[PDB]
RNA sequence: UCGGUACGGUUUGUGUAGGAUAGGUGGGAGACUGUGAAACCUCGACGCCAGUUGGGGCGGAGUCGUUGUUGAAAUACCAC
């Protein structure tokens, strides 16, 4: 009747708390949508409906046979192949068992021969559990819609962002009745969403998403779940119904507040001026000053220190000089024939799809690369700062302090002597939270630390890639109206069609078709200039593919 | 699209569940007006077939015969095969048989294989598997019984298999035959289904079931009929 | 900010000792070689 | 007038290859002249391959059908 149910749940440590009494209860085909800011405990509540960890109080209980998959907010793999990204989970209880009633089938007589009625028989019962067993054809069904790398390459360095569509296969193929998946649209493109949007709505069985999307939230959610900082509360609607009702809740909460606070003002002087006033009663009212101030600090939350990026040295009048270069593989065609400049004191951005090489771009530009045909300048007076986008520089071990400082004192930033402890809580971490693993960190304290680690040279030549991901809008405006008072060459990939609307002065970009898969077309102007000019200079300016049978 | 068909919706109560002898006789007055047919057992349970141990499978037995056409396929070489050549197969294979079946000539409707046959069986299995003609080894199809296994085709041992939509399917009798050639053949299938009863199910057990005709309408069926079948 | 943790075997799972930590020192749960009265040799421990 | 339960008829679903798997399971040579070429046409469903024989107002004659065979399966037809 429900297939996932909580009592007073509390998942926390004593000191902080992050989820505190979280009683609610979910029925079959439950589209939900989870919003919320970071640091509220959004990935601690899909973390205990897959049973990955445990709640300190309170039961967490699915239902009877109701299975549940998990996409965590980085996706685990193993390092064998590609293939064995739809064998391990998923088709796990049928793949695992297929070859065992092919070996069990190798005919041996002086063994057992009668004894194939219980165990080859009984392998014979399991695979009509399934209604198909064959395997194969209906395996290259899973691969053909998601657009798959070729199968038969491991997932080394070989892979980029579509190790997403990878661990979106391991999952979509399991068909769970309870779907967890915590933000499955980074890293994806501008069609990979696309086919999201029409697989999770013709699905039966219930989802949870904490996705950001618009099509998701208005047309596939019914019930919208707020995440408050540790509260939980559920609403129903899509999230146009949604935002209209909490305008007019928090309307009346802002002033709900106000005359709280003007109220504890005004007992203020009640309570410490003149305790002259009344004889041995006054430790019945003093009680309802306190019983009301420390409910007054338990939504006092107005603490957020800005995204600051440091300036160091004069950028000069060359930054990347491209002389005609062309970068690929064997057999592969990627980067063909460009050559562009790279403007002083301009924003940068670069469109492409999945599987184009935007971000080995920038590995020959700090020099993790070398070019095939061809030659980069540097430039004698640029100093470059590569955040990238597989986040590698995190050590999922130690803590967060000794992964930026390197266990120093001091580091070496803005040709200044910053002390390094002062150079961590500049990026929203208060004192004692160095003192937590990086492995564990949110989803935005992974990118408040990625970008700890790879602006710690304060260049003026910075490449970010992938920066708007698992970030609210509360850091993503305090981004954005920070890059732009950055004196120098901030070079950025995005997929977030929203963000380079915002901050963008160049465009480098794809525009390949069926004569050469590799070019690259460079543009002077904004993101609302570049989808006007190819309009009117190109002809390219669906079909849903099912994953499954049905 | 025919009046035939709709003059026997009268013919049947809406809210009266009928016996298994007042079953047949609709069969006799909806079935006349066309060619042969076959009578159709539609049982909705109350399990749970989600989980795994309420998969419910039973063989049975046809004391008044099936009217299939029974075309049987034997898959054995040796002296595996000459016990049950003569119990009448139609078209009796080998392994030069693996090349036929895949190539493009399937004309064949039953598969009698042998145990020591099951490395070149499990490359033919792959296609007749999800056809439904999967290596049998509970009514013998596939066993070390090589003399009475064709006999059985013509024996009446058809299984039943639950989807996971509840719903049961099992073919009873023809058309030419009359009330008394299928009161012996449902009794048992009833009884077939108590004898793979769950232990895990819950509420009433057998909540709604129908019987029909390949070309008749629904009928209603009485959970409350186990012992006066005939 | 010492809070009183009790310390439960690993085979048996009784509850043995009880005894304080500190919390921002150690967020982890304690291990100890403690003994078991029940099982007549000495077990590990962790918290609950 | 707005919703829950119970029953009942109608309708619904498009990776690629084939005259859009008419969705799952179990059967099965059937439908009888209803041509589709009136209309909210194209069954009025999806309007993505632009079409799934039924509110059918030329008819009572000719009917996507069986035959064709690309594909885990195309094939009418009712029943759960
Ligand atoms: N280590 C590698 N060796 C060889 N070819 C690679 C390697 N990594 C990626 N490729 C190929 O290059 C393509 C794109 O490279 P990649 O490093 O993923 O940059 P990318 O396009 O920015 N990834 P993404 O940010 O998700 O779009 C892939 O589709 C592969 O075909
Ligand atoms: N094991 C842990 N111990 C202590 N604090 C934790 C732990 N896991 C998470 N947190 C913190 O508790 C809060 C829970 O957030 P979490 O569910 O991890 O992701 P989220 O921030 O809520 N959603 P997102 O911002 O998209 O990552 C965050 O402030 C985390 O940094
Ligand atoms: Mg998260
Ligand atoms: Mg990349
Ligand atoms: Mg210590
Ligand atoms: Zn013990």
């Amino acid at each position: 009747e429900f297939i996932y149910t909580m009592k007073k749940v509390r998942k926390a440590h004593g000191d902080k708390v992050i989820l505190d009494d979280v009683t609610l209860s979910f029925y079959p085909g439950a589209k939900i949508g989870v919003v919320g800011p970071n640091g509220a405990g959004k990935s601690s509540v899909l973390r205990i409906m897959a049973g990955l960890d445990k709640p300190n109080n309170g039961d967490a209980f699915l239902a009877t046979g109701a299975t549940v998959g998990i996409l965590q907010q980085e996706p685990p793999l193993n390092e064998d192949k590609t293939v064995r990204g739809n064998v391990e989970e998923g088709m796990g209880d049928i793949k695992i068992k297929l070859d065992r009633f092919n070996e069990v089938a190798e005919l041996m007589a002086t063994d057992y021969t009668d004894e194939l009625m219980e165990e080859m028989g009984r392998l014979q019962e399991e695979l009509d559990h399934a209604d198909a067993w064959d395997l194969d054809a209906q395996l290259e069904q899973a691969m053909d819609a998601l657009r798959c790398p070729p199968a038969d390459e491991p997932v080394t360095n070989l892979s980029g962002g579509e190790r997403r569509r990878v661990a979106l296969c391991k999952l979509l193929l399991s068909k769970p009745d309870l779907l967890l998946l915590d933000e499955p649209t980074n890293h994806l493109d501008a069609e990979s969403v696309q086919w999201l949007e029409q697989h999770l709505a013709s699905y039966p069985g219930a989802i949870l998403a904490v996705t950001h999307d618009r099509y998701f939230l208005d047309n596939v959610a019914e019930w919208i779940l707020e995440l408050d900082r540790g509260r939980a509360y559920p609403y129903e609607g899509n999230y146009s119904t949604y935002l209209e009702k909490k305008a007019e809740r928090l309307a009346v909460q802002g002033r709900k507040d106000a005359k709280l606070q003007k109220r504890l003002t005004e007992e203020l002087a009640w309570v410490r001026s003149g305790a002259k006033a009344r004889q041995a009663k006054s430790k019945a009212r003093l009680q309802r000053y306190e019983e009301m101030a420390a409910e007054a600090e338990k939504t006092r939350k107005l603490d957020f220190e800005e995204i600051q990026i440091p300036v160091g040295p004069r950028l000069g009048n060359v930054v990347v000089e491209v002389d005609h270069l062309d970068k690929g593989y064997d057999g592969r065609a990627l980067i063909k024939d460009l050559s562009f400049s790279l403007p002083r004191n301009g924003i940068v951005g670069v469109i492409g799809p999945n599987g184009v090489g935007k971000t080995t771009l920038f590995k020959t530009i700090v020099g993790l690369e070398t070019p095939d045909s061809g030659s980069v300048k540097v430039g004698e007076t640029v100093k470059l700062s590569y955040v990238d986008q597989a986040r590698a520089g995190i050590d999922p071990r130690k803590t967060v302090w000794e992964v930026v400082s390197d266990g120093l004192d001091y580091i070496q930033v803005g040709q200044t002597e910053v002390p390094s402890r002062a150079y961590v809580s500049a990026f929203g971490f208060k004192g004692p939270d160095q003192q937590k693993p990086a492995g564990v960190l949110s989803g935005g304290e992974r990118n408040r630390l990625n970008l700890a680690l790879t602006l710690k040279q304060g260049g003026n030549l910075i490449l970010l890639d992938e920066p708007t991901n698992d970030l609210d809008v509360e850091t993503l405006g305090s981004l954005e109206n920070a890059l732009l008072n950055f004196p120098g060459c901030a070079v950025v990939i995005s997929h977030d069609r929203w963000f380079l609307d915002r901050t963008c002065t160049h465009i480098l970009a794809w525009e390949g078709d069926d004569d050469n898969e590799a070019k690259w077309f460079w543009f002077e102007g904004n993101f609302g200039a570049y989808e006007e000019n190819k309009v009117e200079r190109l002809g390219v300016d669906v079909t849903h593919r099912k994953l499954t049978r049905g | 699209t025919s009046k035939a068909y709709r003059a026997a919706a009268a013919k049947v109560d809406r809210t009266n569940l009928y016996t298994p002898l007042q079953a047949a006789k609709l069969a006799k007055e909806t079935s006349s007006t066309k060619q042969d047919a076959t009578v159709e057992v539609a049982i909705r349970l109350g399990v749970d077939p989600r989980k795994a141990d309420q998969m419910v499978r039973g063989t049975v037995n046809l004391p008044h015969g099936t009217g299939k056409t029974a075309r049987v396929a034997v898959f054995a070489v040796g002296e595996k095969a000459d016990a049950a050549v003569a119990a009448g197969a139609d078209v009796v294979g080998s392994d030069d048989l693996i090349e036929r079946i895949q190539g493009g000539w399937l004309e064949f409707d039953a598969a009698i294989a042998t145990p020591d046959q099951m490395a070149k069986v499990g490359r033919i299995a792959r296609v007749l598997g999800p056809r439904g003609l999967m290596p049998n080894p509970k009514t013998g199809t596939v066993t070390a019984d090589v003399a009475k296994a064709v006999a059985d085709i013509k024996g009446g041992k058809i299984n039943f298999r639950v989807d996971k939509q509840a719903n049961l399917h099992f073919v009873i009798g023809k058309a030419s035959f009359d009330e008394k050639l299928l009161a012996e053949n449902y009794g048992a299938a009833i009884d077939e289904v108590l004898r793979l009863k769950p232990s895990s199910s819950k509420g009433r057990y057998l909540k709604k079931i129908t019987v029909s005709t390949t070309t008749g309408p629904g009928i209603p069926v009485d959970p409350s009929i186990t012992r006066n079948f005939a | 900010v010492r809070p009183k943790i009790t310390l439960a075997c690993e085979v048996c799972k009784h509850r043995n000792y009880i005894t304080k930590k500190n919390r921002r020192n150690d967020p982890d749960r304690l291990e100890l070689k403690k003994f078991c009265p029940n099982c007549g040799k000495h077990q590990a421990h962790r918290e609950t």
